[PDB]
């Protein structure tokens, strides 16, 4: 792997987050 | 109240963009080579060693770029900075390029080494979000670091403890660490934790699992767009008058000036233009561990994740040449723009009905809803 795993959100909109 | 807060930060931009001027001004460079962004580092740099000194400081020759290492009167320095900022010190200032450094930082590079030596799993990055801004960091400062950042640190000064005044350190470390959960458990946990005077790898173990609680049920997080000094110097000679005028840095006050900013930059003879402005300007927002979707959609263009990026570092190192060296035009400019938040989301939709803003929107009237059904390109920078 050694990859990311979630997303740290920067912005306030309507997105699934993923993880 | 947008008297203090929005003006009160527009004298600490202010502030900056004088300095960088004034700082350009004596090292006698060019438009063009105040516009550098790698000059502008150099000197942003020059001034947070000399309030906690040289550098490399690049020139314009018929056809090629000529490296200058110079040296400063680290106090000269200081009263440079000060007599921008009227004689104060003006610590916001210093701690805003403090940042401007971190996110960048934790752009172009993964901090992987580290936290595994730590004893955290590499696949944490997204919760490493200033990691590498120094402890003098002001107070809010402090807000922008990810859950995953605050647990490295602990763990380190216990790991090499349990290996005086040091204990209000570690509860308040927790209680920004408490306070960036936004959950019943997750919060009390917390206290679990801040419960031993020498915590060992009872907490060690813990604490590790509330950092992988987040990747899930995330904290809050402010985001700050924090631009190269360059940005603000430029802005500051074009008239703008922020503390008058008032300027944000979760707004829309950071994109709007860099709409017009004309920034350059160092780039090696293989490397690729567009990928390189991706880089800066995902260093602008603190986007380095967004969704590339979104960063894409706001962005106006695609946001290539880092493996496919063709780029190095932003900074020139001093093993490489001039010869085989050139520059080109930052494309730091957007589609969209939106209100860089602190919260993690929870209930799978986060932000439900918050959208963005168009460049023209600029009260932040009228919200667009992104519909992500697409062809994209991943979601992890890394």
């Amino acid at each position: 792997s050694s990859g990311q795993i979630s997303i740290q959100p920067t912005f306030s909109v309507q997105r699934n987050l993923p993880f | 109240n947008a008297t203090e807060i929005r003006a009160s930060v527009g004298k600490m931009i202010d502030g900056i963009g004088r300095f960088y001027i004034q700082m350009c001004t004596e090292l006698k460079l060019s438009d063009y080579e105040g516009r550098l962004i790698q000059n502008s580092l150099t000197i942003e740099r020059m001034v947070l060693s000399a309030f906690d000194t040289g550098g490399p400081i690049y020139r314009r020759v018929d056809g090629k770029w000529r490296r200058e290492l110079i040296l400063y009167d680290k106090e000269e320095i200081r009263r440079i900075w000060r007599q921008a900022n009227n004689g104060d010190d003006a610590t916001a200032g210093l701690t805003h390029m403090m940042i401007w450094h971190s996110n960048l930082n934790d752009a172009t590079y993964q901090r992987t080494r580290a936290l595994v030596r730590t004893g955290m799993d590499p696949r944490m990055c997204s919760l490493m979000q200033g990691s590498t801004l120094p402890r003098r960091s002001g107070a809010a400062g402090a807000a922008v670091k990810g859950v995953g950042t605050m647990v490295m640190e602990l763990i380190r000064m216990i790991k090499r403890g349990i290996n005086r005044r040091t204990r209000i350190a570690y509860e308040r470390m927790c209680n920004i660490l408490k306070g960036k959960f936004q959950t019943a458990a997750q919060r009390t946990m917390v206290d679990q934790v801040r419960e031993s005077r020498n915590p060992g790898n009872a907490e060690f173990e813990d604490l590790i699992f509330l950092a992988r609680s987040a990747l899930i049920l995330r904290g809050s997080v402010a985001h700050k767009s924090c631009l190269p000094a360059c940005v603000y110097g430029s802005a500051v000679a074009s008239g703008y008058d922020f503390e008058r005028e008032g300027y944000s840095l979760v707004g829309i006050d950071p994109f709007r000036l860099l709409q017009n900013s004309q920034v350059y930059s160092l780039i090696r003879p293989n490397e690729n233009p567009a990928h390189k402005s991706q880089l800066v300007w995902m260093a602008c927002h603190s986007a380095a561990f967004e969704d590339l979707r979104v960063s894409s959609f706001i962005r106006g263009t695609k946001v290539v994740p880092r493996g496919k990026l063709s780029t190095r570092g932003v900074q020139i190192a001093s093993n490489e040449n001039m010869e085989t060296m050139e520059s080109s035009t930052l494309e730091l400019r957007s589609r969209y723009w939106a209100i860089r938040t602190r919260s993690g989301g929870n209930t799978d939709v986060s932000f439900q009905g918050r959208g963005v803003f168009e460049l023209s929107d600029e009260k932040a009237t009228s919200p667009i809803v992104p519909s992500f059904d697409m062809s994209n390109e991943g979601s992890y920078f890394f």
